[PDB]
RNA sequence: ACCUAUACAUUACCGCUAAAGUAGAUGAUUUAUAUUACUUGUGAUAUAAAUUUUGAAACUUUAGUGAGUAGGAAGGUACAAUGGUAUGCGUAGAAGUGUUUGGCGUAAGCCUGCAUGGAGCUGCCAUUGGUACAGAUCUUGGUGGAUAGUAGCAAAUAAUCGA
RNA sequence: AGAUCAAGGUUAUGAUAUAAAUGUCCCAGUGGGCCACUUUUGGUAAGCAGAACUGGCGCUGUGGGAUGAACCAAACGUAAU
RNA sequence: AAGUGCUGAUAGAUUUAUAUGAUUACAGUGCGUUAAUUUUUCGGAAUUAUAUAAUGGCAUAAUUAUCAUUGAUUUUUGUGUUUAUUAUAUGCACUUGUAUGAUUAACAAUGCGAAAGAUUCAGGAUACCUUCGGGACCCGUCUUGAAACACGGACCAAGGAGUCUAACAUAUGUGCAAGUUAUUGGGAUAUAAACCUAAUAGCGUAAUUAACUUGACUAAUAAUGGGAUUAGUUUUUUAGCUAU
RNA sequence: AGAGUUAAACAGUACGUGAAACUGCUUAGAGGUUAAGCCCGAUGAACCUGAAUAUCCGUUAUGGAAAAUUCAUCAUUAAAAUUGUAAUAUUUAAAUAAUAUUAUGAGAAUAGUGUGCAUUUUUUCCAUAUAAGGACAUUGUAAUCUAUUAGCAUAUACCAAA
């Protein structure tokens, strides 16, 4: 007719995640009653972040808590994590504190029952405080995960940096012709 | 006899005769159904000026005379009586279609229990034929 | 793979399985360390959730009139549309539809100048309204004079 | 063993070439079969992709055996799952009754490295070896490391 | 002055992309009426009546928009066996076979009537295997036109009446 | 040059945004092309070769020069005007 | 340039708006001041002041500004003035009634879903045959190009070509978490199932240099240690709106 | 060929199911044409398909019967429940939430009896009256609406041209 319909017309982000589910689905089939009442733009960041694979959904491990449970002066905001707060062993002393999240190990209750502050899931932190009033929102790392650094490799530059893909360590490993000095060049 | 079902319009279709399979004329090793001739030389694949005309998204009928029968219904396998139990309510609505492994003999228990019923079935008389 | 078979128990069973599965307060104990696993969503009612008396005070929009009403309309075919859209759009026509239908009456009566027929009861009174009109200019001699 | 419409080639036929091409297509090897000729005309990607092959880091290792560097390596920031977790709790009242004794042998951990970071308390600990920048901190910190026999 | 395009415009319609709305129904909602607080007149009460259901993977609504081999993902259907399932039909005719009975899809494909036929079969949802064919100078088994009566059965002396 | 105070208009050309912004699979293909106008070598030259800058043909139907992959109109959901 | 004023037509008319949410608000009608002018006389008809910011006409004051400047375009206005002008000063019920939810619909004709039976009106290439108008090379495929004077195809029924494992990478589902793993094993006990289970041992934890060594922030702490890009929350006070 | 035998011979040594290409036959049409084919829209022929329901200026007024009755302005009684209180018992120190039994509460709720209990009720059929028994389909109007053509024009206003 014209000619644009170019690309993209496309929107790709999820709509609703590959995963069959009767208790994911119904927080979705909760949590979308609740971001189309209000406008409030934390409850829709919820559920952007229901949504994501296994990895992604980054795993968060308790350290990264407490020094953000040290960003002081909030004594009373709601822990909200969309992932799952492990247990970390080298944060000794444990704070009172109450997490919303979705998914918590049994090494990990075991201290903050402990604390002892009472962790609550999201159907759970959904009686409470719908505005998220006195709330926060902690989302872990992702280049966490070690698979995920063999980007984006032309050796050239010495912003070359990016681990290749090895057999096994040792000797006669990817070491000769290319990476040291004597052997061809150095990268 | 029977009402006709709950709010009948105009069934009113775009292209309404079938869909003849490029040449399917000259070979009767082929059959009469369509297949999309994916060949790089073809003389309707690139929907040319003259041939059986090439199916898409655009000849279908409105989403609400969507599957309608020339009766209004929406057409239905019925197999028992039990089955014809989920057609109480919605009588007014769809139809039955007795289902081709049903005897003489349940055919006949549906015939004079749905009658009552009031729902419409495509095919009573089917065997009947007042024989056994 | 699917759930729920009609399942029958009994005493000596059925005080095995707290063994076989602990508690929420502990973990179990045939199994070493098997734990009993968790919920991730640990209230899973709906209807009673939106009970509530705890969200439907934040709750803001029930917009339940649609207000689609799509339909354009043509802007001469329609002169209903016109002072609709356009107020002073009557005020154009019924200044200029005036001024033509005085010039209605003023090619009849060449006509009434020609042969002077009628003037009886079509445009007698058409033109016998000006003797009402010094009316409303006797008001301009006679109640005009306040200021 | 698929779930198969989900495999890509059970809506491919018909297609008339099925997925691998329709000038140059599906013969049996074009490339070589396996790796060849990582000198000779795949070079380009086997550098980049690939540098430090085809040659000779040297030191002709004769019969390693895998016990001789066995090292199993532990951090000083653990350390305290390593004694009991609650135990900590009665070493923080303050009472002075310990350095404690943290075996590593009898744990399964052996060269006490220094990540760590460690807590004010004093420690006897035992290893297999030591690393200064550890062990000078917990000199600092009221304890010290005696070699395990 | 006329002339014709699958182009341009407007009304419907199809699918697709984008945007937006809807879940306290032991309510909401009008319609009347009894009353009332009465605040002139707006509200609450009570009676009487009637409208009010969906795989929120739904539903409503809005705009725009649509060519296509080489090729990638999207839901859709055939032909399978395996575990779950429908108080599943079955010698009172089950599978395929025909069809100038009738119909649903955009389409692959079903549903249906009659006529053979004689013993077993399908639908939803989990899985899945040697899974759908016009083709490969494709393998095997019928069978055409030419001919189903043409090609030609012409070398070696040559057969003949009567029983 | 850096950190940190002090003053500060309406942010500084037009016209838009059919939405902009990025990291993987290095993801299936494809690595032989053709033509007209100008610009143009090689050759006397050709429906030959050899190119730079576009548009198109392969991928593309189409209304029009009867005809014709490119010419010139226009780039193809089903329908009436 | 103004509805200037029609007169004649074409084809086309979404909408189960709860089959999960104004049928409402604009306007038009008949009821309750007025006075005469005028006309028809049967209605009608015609009258102002009631209030404006007035908005132009004109007049002057006044200024911003201007090709020019006799000036004229103006700007801000300010006032007077007559003359035009418009909307605001229509509640109360009612009405098949205007317009509004993709704004199409009153009337009329034509006909009985007639016990069974069965006429009527439109549609209907279901897949033919019959009758005409345009279209139109006969199918794969290599190639820039096939209707090819390019190869393969006589017809048909059944059979046939993207599989197996191997380890990896990535995307992704599902448990778990500084943990994870039985799946080599025994024993419990019904059978190739499952159950239960111990030491290991894979892989990560902590890196390497060719190796011997050494071993990951000054500290009881630090997070690409500091910086800017920041959603979100907290908070300072401001007005502000609705409830108040 | 008859006569049989069998549920079948439309199962008779390709002895079940009998296709597909070929076609032998009879009926139906037709023809010197694009060589056969189709595709587009009609086309007689031929069978077929889909056809219907309580008003203009009403889901109105009005009169006839029948059966009956928890319904009246109906009373009691028999319940079981539901909702909503109060208590007790299982709780992660208490509350709460939650089930389990315990009682109150209201109103509804059925089974049974009862002014009149068929008195002006109740539930099924029969009646006229305003456009009126159709209310539907295909049609001709009449006007409305967005597009859209053809055919006339009432008065302006502008320069010059006089």
């Amino acid at each position: 007719g014209i000619d644009i319909n170019h690309k993209y017309d496309r929107k790709v982000r999820r709509t609703e995640p590959k995963s069959q589910d009767v208790y994911l689905r119904l927080l979705v089939k909760l949590y979308r009653f609740l971001q189309r009442r209000t406008n409030k733009k934390f409850n829709r960041i919820i559920l952007k972040r229901l949504f994501m694979s296994k990895i992604n959904r980054p795993p968060l491990s308790l350290q990264r808590i407490a020094r953000f449970f040290k960003a002081a002066n909030q004594p009373e905001s709601t822990i909200v994590v969309v992932g799952t707060v492990t247990d970390d062993a080298r944060l000794l002393v444990v704070p009172k504190l109450t997490v919303c999240a979705l998914h918590v190990t049994q090494t990990a209750r075991e201290r903050i029952l402990k604390a002892g502050g009472e962790v609550l899931t999201f159907d759970q932190l959904a009686l409470r405080s719908p505005t998220g009033k006195n709330t926060l929102l902690l989302q872990g790392r992702r280049t966490a995960r070690t698979a995920c650094k063999h980007f984006g490799k032309a050796p050239g530059v010495p912003h070359s940096h990016t681990r290749p893909y090895v057999r096994s360590k040792g000797r006669k490993f990817e070491r000769a012709r290319g990476r040291r000095s004597s052997c061809g060049y150095k990268k | 006899m029977t009402i006709r079902p709950a709010y009948r319009p105009k069934i009113v279709k775009k292209r309404t005769k079938h869909f003849i399979r490029h040449q399917s004329d000259r070979y009767a090793k082929l059959s009469h159904k369509w297949r999309k001739p994916k060949g790089i030389d073809n003389r309707v694949r690139r929907r040319f000026k003259g041939q059986y005309l090439m199916p898409n998204i655009g000849y279908g009928s409105n989403k609400r005379t969507r599957h309608m029968l020339p009766t209004g219904f929406k057409k239905f396998l019925v197999h028992n009586v039990r089955e014809l139990e989920v057609l109480l309510m919605q009588n007014r609505v769809y139809c039955g279609e007795i289902a081709h492994g049903v005897s003489s003999k349940k055919r006949k228990e549906i015939v004079e229990r749905a009658k009552q019923l009031s729902v419409r079935l495509t095919n009573p008389n089917g065997r009947l034929r007042s024989q056994e | 793979g699917h759930v729920g078979r009609f399942v029958i128990w009994t005493e000596s069973a059925f005080a095995r399985l707290n063994d076989l599965f602990g508690t929420w307060k502990k973990p179990s104990t045939l199994k070493k360390g098997y734990n009993l696993p968790q919920p991730k969503m640990a209230n899973t009612d709906l209807s009673r959730l939106l009970k509530s008396e705890e969200i439907r005070k934040v709750l803001r929009d029930p917009r339940k009139r649609v207000f689609r009403s799509v339909r354009r309309l043509n802007p001469l075919t329609n002169v209903r549309q016109l002072i609709k859209l356009n107020p002073y759009a009557e005020v154009l026509k019924r200044r200029a539809a005036l001024a033509a239908e005085k010039r209605t009456v003023a090619k009849v009566l060449a006509k009434a100048k020609k042969q002077n027929v009628e003037l009886a009861k079509s445009h007698f009174a058409n033109v016998a309204t000006k003797a009402a009109a010094n009316r409303a200019k006797l008001l301009a001699a006679r109640k005009k004079k306040v200021a | 063993m698929s779930n198969i419409k989900r495999k890509k080639t059970r809506k491919l036929r018909g297609h008339v070439s099925h997925g691998h091409g329709r000038i140059g297509k599906h013969r049996k090897h074009p490339g070589g079969r396996g790796n060849a000729g990582g000198m000779h005309h795949h070079r380009i990607n086997f550098d980049k992709y690939h540098p430090g092959y085809f040659g000779k880091v040297g030191m002709r290792n004769f019969h390693l055996r895998r016990q001789h560097k066995f090292r199993p390596e532990i951090n000083l920031d653990k350390l305290w799952s390593l004694v009991g977790a609650e135990k900590f709790a009665e070493l923080e009242k303050e009472k002075s009754t310990k350095a404690p004794v943290i075996d590593l042998v009898k744990f399964g951990y052996y060269k006490l490295l220094g990540r760590g970071h460690l807590p004010a308390r004093p420690v006897i600990v035992k290893a297999k070896y030591f690393s200064k920048k550890a062990e000078d901190k917990i000199k600092k910190a009221g304890g010290v490391c005696l070699l395990s026999a």
